[PDB]
């Protein structure tokens, strides 16, 4: 089984991986911090 | 849908040929133009849909 | 409207009714409705030109441009059917 | 063929369109429907049989005189108390011939005649490029000169569209065809809307896309220009046909699938308004359409009945073919009616 | 009771022989190019025809 | 208790009840109102009682 | 309510990530599990109907039908195994998925609320129905009876959508609370004429009236018993129940428009009594029996009586219970010789003693049995419909005598008389058969001590 | 055709037959039958007619003790209503 | 509709009039059901590529499900604001015209009168 | 006792909880037939927010002094 080669997906990319790990890191927490952001800015609309 | 972007960049593009009364090569008067002045500013600023009424 | 818009619009017409009309010789079709695309130069040409507004001339100018190289890929477009079968 | 010349057309495709919907001048959309048409006939006739060279011809043909007709009745409007924008025309006429050339731009009922024929003779991907992306030009004119659409034109061209471009494809075992007819019967509904409410007209027109963009990208996977092609790839894998099956179910607007929410909200927009007959005669025919395609749902089963299945055709190697976005608008078609609050959004 | 049920496929074997003769407003189409573009044209001067009066 | 695992597949559709049920309750909350407003039943409320449910 | 949401959608994962041969204990074991709490469904009390959510509520009708729809998946999968257990894991998971999924748009359906919900619901009911019967139907020639059933049903009923949509803008809210209270009356003429018409045909395309009913036989046959026991124990009862609703306005329509429904429905009952005596192949019997029930149940909705409804409510569920069963009856059966022809085999008062039993008790609570709660409910809906019509006793009696006939002739013939002894293959029952058939029949004589629970709204 | 050898026998494929029917046969019918009879055997008072009886028995005392007359009709007291008019 | 309020300050995607309005909480059950979404999306994805689904979906899966919940959260948020000003132009427009729209006194059951056909 | 307090609710949560239910998709139909009054007046009068058709912008009409002879 497999003698043929490594037909490319067989093994993994551990550079790609990281890259949308990487992404995913950036774009959620970005997300999180929007959220707490526009709620402050959100409470500076009106008061308590 | 139509977009606009030429007021949004602040660009005129299709503004300038756009109706008569518009800065000229060298300022000539359309035949019609004042007119085109009078219904310009009767239509300005409402809607068409009582504009035209 | 005048007369002669009414004529031209006569022209136009004629020109349409014998693009819809004849499907025989493609050559034909294609023609037809270049002459109408002319009738079309002349139309803006008397407009623009009789109410005197000057900075919108371009448009038989840009209207007649792509009269052509619109056109010049119909007759490209006609060869490779041609040799296709004939 | 060159790889570089096709993204230096596709570019200008992309651009002429986005000139047709940025310029509030009538000579400038003129000219994008002129460079979609130039740059157009190159997509299509990529690979170089006859086929696509005589159906890319009947396409420019109807097409370009379309623009010159359109060109026409912008004169016109100069003609009548007239300057150059993009707004209500002030011809009753002028509004006539040109509801008449949008609708030959597009595929509409007197007009429709090409549609089904040039989209078998062209390849999938010029398919694609031709029952969406050049569909987005028209409507973002009519949505802009609406105010001056005579109501019984755009009604008449919109049933006359789901009649018969709807009752057609009956007999037709190929796909492309289907796919046009199909075409002309969403045409009927986003052209029937477009005088009440245009926000469900570029909902349907939405909806419209991506249901045909997961269907022919399905026809890339399993390269299949005909049903028996569907089920022999029924025999070869199963998933990608119950997709292609789902999606033509979305196609028709089948209560759960999200198809149905463009049928359902033009509905209420239609029927909150006075006439509570036309919206049923439409969906009649859209029963039609929907058992014609369940006709092809009975192109399947398992524990099949003899379906002269063949052989070779087991395959040990997977395929390598790059399938855009699949998956996001498969899911994205099928699941959608569970949203739409969303709605509002799209205005 | 089969007379009940004969006449009822049957009625439906009339809505379904309407879709056999249906099919013929299907087959009404005679498939010649001189035939729909022409006609389509005629009756289209037709559209405005009714549209001139409409 | 981490023996679960070995059971691990049972134990989803109890927590299903278990969350729904939780959903319903807090769900009153945003339903809340007229709570002894109502015109059938009015309370002065209990020391122990700033609510009545 | 959600709390009956989340746990069958949770049910979908626990069938998808398993071990091969646990899928049916994990299934039925969380399923019955899931009927208790639908059995926790009952606060039900005084006057208003509890309302959950305000998306959706239940009142009475809704809690009985939703009790036997949660009761009746655990029992169903536990049948339809056998059936195949052989194939792929794929299969098995897949069918047991869609009847997950089946039974989640059924709940939706029944607690729903606004009736735009419920029609929605309505057809994503439909759907997975048909994938089970047609992808695997033992599909003899297929008869394309899925497909072109799906149009039956959408045929005349997509437009009730149009005339909804209607009531939608002109009253505003769809929600059936303010639709109730916020009704108001609509007079006879030709415009009320098509909506009532619109409505209740749409509704009456479900239940078949003896117009239709040629709808149900073949649809009923080409089905695998889960398929079966999903059709004709629920699927009528929700045409039946959603009509129990929109009935709510129409008020003066339903008289001059009920009649010749009523007539049809009063007749059809007679007549799909009569065919269902004479005919071989025995799953048909049973389907016929339902049309005849179903018919006396559309009389029982017209006429707007509240003993109409009682006894109405009561024979969606006795009917539901007692048919669904036989059906069960007619495929164990079927496994032993496969036919489907009912005079082919007899005997089995010889073999599979036991077996009688439970032959001999559902035919007999099909055969309106005094306490039996199917006589409950057939019983008040003849004592309305004789207050309707003093003379309609003719034919209803006439029903019940020949009812009596062929719901005790089944019960002969199959059972009784002779073993065939070509056969010698008939292997003695199971525990999994008495299984189903106690599930079955213990609860339906349970009912008839404590029936107030499914006597409907009114009482 | 495939029947079983008969090993014993029960639902499906041999030695998880016996959980099979312990949890059917448990669940099934130990926990709801037996449970579940118990609960909707006696539930509170279901539709309020336990209530109704009690209300019905000092409401009639009341009408007969003070000499009313029980059951006047009129769900709604004409002292307090209007009509229309010809 | 409604171009003539937006058409002010064009490609708004949503002014900064908006933030006045309360953005929708995390776990909000629509972008929620948008990620699930994006879970079914994947799972397509890993039947395409005839790999064994629940495979490779570590951070694939993750990826998918991120992405919806990002795009579905903004378009969420503009929605909000889309029907923010629709109900307001509503209410102006309500107050604005006392004649086009009467205020009524609903009168009590007391004076009513209908037919109510009973049943016999 | 036990069946009551531990699985259920009283028919004061119940019933006032249709109570708000009823004020929620009351007031909601009362506003649904606003706004179809709204959006049907709009198209006749033209006042409002909702149906604007852009006209032509007066902001470029060149008010300069111009050749002489008239206009
Ligand atoms: C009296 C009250 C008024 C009744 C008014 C109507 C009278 C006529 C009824 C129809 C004919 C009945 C009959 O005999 O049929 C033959 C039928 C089967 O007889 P068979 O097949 O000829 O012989 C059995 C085999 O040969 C060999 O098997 P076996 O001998 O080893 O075992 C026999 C027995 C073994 O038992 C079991 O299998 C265990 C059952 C556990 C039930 C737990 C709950 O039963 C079975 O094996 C299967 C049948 C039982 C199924 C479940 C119960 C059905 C009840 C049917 C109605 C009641 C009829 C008699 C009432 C007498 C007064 C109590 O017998 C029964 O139905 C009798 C059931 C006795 C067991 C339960 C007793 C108490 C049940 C609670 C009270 C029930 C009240 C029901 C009111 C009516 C509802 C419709
Ligand atoms: C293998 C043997 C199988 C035997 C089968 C049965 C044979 C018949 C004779 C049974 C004799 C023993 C009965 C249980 C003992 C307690 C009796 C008692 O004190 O009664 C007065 C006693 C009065 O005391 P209370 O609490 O002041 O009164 C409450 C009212 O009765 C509440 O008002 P109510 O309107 O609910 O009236 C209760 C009525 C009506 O109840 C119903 O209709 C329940 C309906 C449930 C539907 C579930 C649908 C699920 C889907 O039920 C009964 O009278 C009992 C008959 C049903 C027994 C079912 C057994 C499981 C099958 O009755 C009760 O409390 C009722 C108890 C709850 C019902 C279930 C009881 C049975 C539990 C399983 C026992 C199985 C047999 C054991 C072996 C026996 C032979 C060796
Ligand atoms: C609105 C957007 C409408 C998009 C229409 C399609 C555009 C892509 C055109 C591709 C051209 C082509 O040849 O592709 C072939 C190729 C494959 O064919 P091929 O590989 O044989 O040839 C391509 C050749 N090269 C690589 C040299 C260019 O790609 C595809 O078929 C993928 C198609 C993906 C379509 C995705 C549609 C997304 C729609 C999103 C709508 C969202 C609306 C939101 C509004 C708010
Ligand atoms: C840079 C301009 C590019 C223009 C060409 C690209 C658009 C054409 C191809 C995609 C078509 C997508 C479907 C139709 C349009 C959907 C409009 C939409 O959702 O707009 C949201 C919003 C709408 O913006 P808006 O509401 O401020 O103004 C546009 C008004 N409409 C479209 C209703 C006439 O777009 C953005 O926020 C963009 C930033
Ligand atoms: C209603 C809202 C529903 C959600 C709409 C938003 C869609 C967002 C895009 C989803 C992209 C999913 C994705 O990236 O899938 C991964 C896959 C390729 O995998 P990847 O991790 O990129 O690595 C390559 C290794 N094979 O990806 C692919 O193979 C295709 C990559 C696609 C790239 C284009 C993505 C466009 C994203 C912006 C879309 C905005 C739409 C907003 C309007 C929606 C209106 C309905
Ligand atoms: C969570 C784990 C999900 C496990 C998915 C299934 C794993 C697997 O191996 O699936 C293989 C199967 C494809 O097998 P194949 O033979 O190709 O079948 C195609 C026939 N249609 O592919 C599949 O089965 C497709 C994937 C099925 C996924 C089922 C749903 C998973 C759980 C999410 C839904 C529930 C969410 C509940 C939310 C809370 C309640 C509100």
């Amino acid at each position: 089984k497999f003698y043929i080669q490594e037909p490319p997906h067989g093994s993994p990319n551990w550079l790609k991986v990281g890259l949308t790990l990487g992404t995913s890191a950036f774009l959620w927490i970005y997300l999180i911090k929007q959220h707490n952001e526009d709620v402050l800015e959100y409470k500076r609309r009106n008061g308590l | 849908p139509f977009f606009d972007v030429q007021k949004k960049l602040g660009v005129d593009l299709d503004h300038w040929m756009t109706i008569q009364s518009a800065e000229q090569p060298h300022r000539i008067p359309a035949r019609c133009h004042a007119f085109e002045k009078e219904w310009i500013e009767c239509a300005h600023g409402i809607g068409s849909i009582r504009a035209e009424k | 409207m005048s007369l002669v818009y009414m004529n031209i619009m006569m022209a136009f017409t004629v020109s349409l009714t014998g693009l819809l009309m004849y499907r025989s010789h493609l050559m034909s079709s294609l023609l037809c409705l270049e002459g109408m695309m002319l009738s079309l130069f002349i139309l803006a040409t008397l407009m623009i030109l009789n109410s005197h507004f000057t900075l919108a001339s371009m448009m038989p100018i840009i209207l007649l441009v792509f009269a052509a190289c619109e056109a010049a890929l119909g007759l490209s477009l006609l060869v490779m059917v041609s040799n296709t079968y004939g | 063929m060159n790889p570089i010349i096709l993204i230096i057309i596709l570019m200008t495709v992309m651009l002429g369109t986005i000139i047709v919907m940025i310029s509030t001048h009538w000579l400038l959309i003129w000219i994008g429907f002129e460079m979609n048409m130039l740059a157009i006939i190159p997509i299509m006739m990529k690979k170089h049989n006859p086929r696509a060279t005589e159906a890319s011809t009947k396409y420019f043909l109807t097409q370009s005189t379309a623009s010159m007709l359109l060109m026409m009745a912008i004169i016109i409007n100069l003609m009548f108390s007239g300057q150059w924008t993009v707004m209500k025309l002030f011809n009753p006429m002028a509004s006539m011939l040109m509801t008449m050339a949008l609708a030959m731009k597009l595929g509409m009922a007197p007009f429709h005649f090409w549609v089904p024929e040039v989209t078998q003779g062209i390849p999938l991907s010029s398919g694609l490029i031709l029952l969406t992306w050049q569909k987005l030009a028209p409507m973002s004119v009519l949505y802009q000169i609406l105010p001056s659409i005579n109501l019984d034109l755009i009604l008449t061209l919109s049933i006359l569209s789901i009649t018969i471009g709807g009752w057609g494809g009956l007999n037709q075992t190929q796909l492309r065809k289907i796919m046009a007819y199909s075409s002309i019967a969403h045409m009927g509904w986003m052209t029937a809307v477009l005088l009440y409410n245009p926000t469900m007209t570029l909902l349907n027109l939405i909806i419209y896309i991506i249901m045909t963009s997961t269907m022919f990208t399905l026809f890339m996977a399993n390269s299949t220009t005909t049903t028996l092609s569907l089920s022999h790839t029924w025999n070869k894998a199963p998933i990608m046909t119950i997709l292609v099956l789902i999606t033509l179910l979305s196609m028709g607007g089948l209560p759960p699938l999200s198809g149905f929410m463009p049928k359902w909200m033009i509905i209420q927009e239609m029927t909150k308004n006075d006439s509570i007959i036309l919206p049923t005669l439409m969906a009649i025919t859209a029963l039609l359409n929907l058992y014609f395609y369940m006709r092809l749902t009975y192109s399947t089963a398992l524990t099949m009945f003899p379906s002269t299945n063949n052989m070779k055709m087991k395959w040990q190697f997977p395929t390598t073919k790059r399938m855009t976005l699949l998956p996001t608008m498969t899911v994205l078609s099928t699941m959608l009616l569970p949203l739409t609050p969303i709605l509002s959004i799209l205005e | 009771q089969k007379s009940a049920s004969s006449l009822l496929d049957l009625i439906w074997l009339e809505t379904i022989l309407p879709k056999t003769i249906s099919l013929a407003q299907m087959k009404m189409s005679t498939t010649i190019t001189s035939q729909k573009g022409l006609i389509k044209l005629y009756f289209l001067s037709f559209l405005i025809t009714i549209l001139i009066s409409t | 208790l981490q023996v679960v695992r070995d059971h691990w597949i049972h134990v989803l559709v109890p927590v299903g009840f278990v969350f729904g049920y939780y959903l319903d309750r807090k769900n009153d909350e945003k339903l809340a109102a007229f709570r002894n407003k109502s015109l059938l039943y009015k309370r002065e409320l209990k020391p122990n009682e700033e609510v009545t449910w | 309510m959600l709390k009956y949401i989340i746990p069958t959608m949770m049910l979908m994962p626990l069938t998808w990530l398993s071990k091969n041969s646990m899928i049916w204990i994990n299934t039925t074991l969380h399923s019955l599990l899931i009927s208790l709490t639908s059995l926790l469904l009952l606060n039900q009390f005084g006057d208003n109907s509890l309302n959950f959510s305000l998306t959706f509520f239940s009142d009475s009708l809704s809690t009985p039908l939703l009790i036997l729809t949660m009761w009746l998946l655990p029992l169903m999968l536990m049948a339809s195994q056998h059936h195949l257990s052989k194939e792929n894991l794929a299969r098995k998971k897949l069918f047991i998925s869609m009847l997950i999924l089946l039974q989640l748009f059924l709940i939706m359906t029944f607690t729903a609320t606004e009736l735009i919900f419920f029609y929605i619901m309505f057809e994503a009911t439909l759907v997975p129905t048909l994938i089970i019967i047609t992808r695997w139907g033992n599909q003899t020639e297929r008869l394309n009876a899925g497909l072109y059933f799906l149009f039956y049903t959408l045929a005349g009923s997509l437009p009730l959508l149009v005339a909804l949509i209607y009531i939608q803008n002109t009253m505003g809210s769809l929600n059936f609370l303010i639709l109730q209270y916020w009704v108001q009356p609509m007079p006879n003429s030709w415009s009320n004429t098509f909506m009532w018409l619109a409505c209740m045909m749409a509704f009456m395309v479900k239940m078949p009236l003896y117009g239709l009913h040629l709808w149900l036989p073949k649809a009923h046959v080409e089905a695998p018993i889960a398929g079966s026991m999903v059709l004709a124990a629920i699927l009528l009862k929700l045409g039946g129940y959603g009509m129990m609703r929109i009935t709510l306005l129409l008020n003066p329509i339903t008289d001059f428009m009920a009649y010749p429904f009523i007539m049809l429905s009063l007749w059809g009952m007679i007549m799909t009594s009569s065919i269902c005596l004479r005919q071989t192949d025995l799953k048909s019997l049973i389907a016929y029996s339902s049309v005849s029930h179903m018919a006396l149940v559309i009389v029982a909705i017209l006429i707007q009586t509240p003993w109409s409804y009682m006894g109405a409510t009561a024979l969606m569920i006795a009917h539901g219970l007692t048919s669904s069963m036989l059906f069960c009856l007619a495929n164990s059966n079927y496994e032993r010789v496969h036919s489907r022809t009912m005079i082919l085999a007899r005997g089995l008062q010889t073999l599979l003693p036991l077996m009688a039993a439970w032959w001999l008790l559902a035919s007999l609570t099909n055969l309106a049995l005094p306490p039996s709660i199917n006589l409950i409910g057939e019983l008040f809906v003849v004592m309305s419909t004789f207050s309707w019509s003093n003379i309609t006793i003719i034919l209803m009696g006439l029903n019940m005598v020949i009812t009596a006939l062929y719901s005790l002739y089944m019960l002969i013939t199959t059972q009784r008389g002779k073993h065939t002894h070509h056969i010698n293959n008939i292997l003695p029952s199971f525990t999994r058969e008495n299984a189903l058939m106690s599930l079955h029949m213990l609860p339906l004589l349970l009912l008839s001590l404590n029936p107030k629970i499914i006597l409907g709204p009114l009482y | 055709y495939e029947k079983n050898p008969d090993s014993h026998g029960y639902d499906k494929d041999p030695a998880v037959d016996v959980w099979n029917m312990r949890v059917v046969f448990f669940f099934g019918f130990s926990i709801v039958l037996v449970l579940g009879s118990t609960f909707v055997a006696y539930l509170p008072d279901y539709r309020m007619q336990e209530w109704a009886r009690r209300e019905a028995e000092r409401l009639v005392k009341y009408r007969e003790a003070h000499g009313l007359p029980l059951m006047e009709s009129n769900c709604f007291d004409p002292s307090k209503i209007q009509l229309p008019e010809d | 509709m409604m171009t003539g309020r937006q058409a002010r300050a064009p490609l708004q995607f949503l002014p900064d009039e908006a933030r006045s309005l309360p953005p929708p909480k995390l776990t909000d059950p629509r972008l929620a059901y948008i990620g699930f979404l994006g879970y079914c999306s994947g799972l397509i994805d890993n039947a395409i590529r005839r790999r064994p689904v629940l495979s490779a979906g570590l951070h694939r899966q993750f990826l998918y499900i991120t992405s919806f919940v990002f795009v579905g959260y903004y378009l969420l948020k503009r929605q909000d604001y889309m029907y923010a000003v629709r109900d307001h132009d509503m209410f102006s427009y309500i107050k604005s015209h006392p004649e086009d729209f009467p205020e009524k006194d609903k009168k009590t059951y007391r004076e009513v009168f209908e037919e109510f056909h009973p049943v016999r | 006792r036990w069946i009551a307090r531990t699985f259920f609710d009283a028919p004061e949560k119940n019933y006032e909880r249709t109570m708000a239910i009823l004020q929620i998709e009351s007031e909601k139909a009362e506003l649904r037939l606003k706004e179809l009054e709204v959006r049907r007046l709009m198209r006749a009068k033209g006042d409002g927010p909702w149906f604007q058709y852009p006209t032509i912008d007066k902001a470029l009409i060149d008010h300069s002094p111009k050749a002489t002879p008239d206009n």
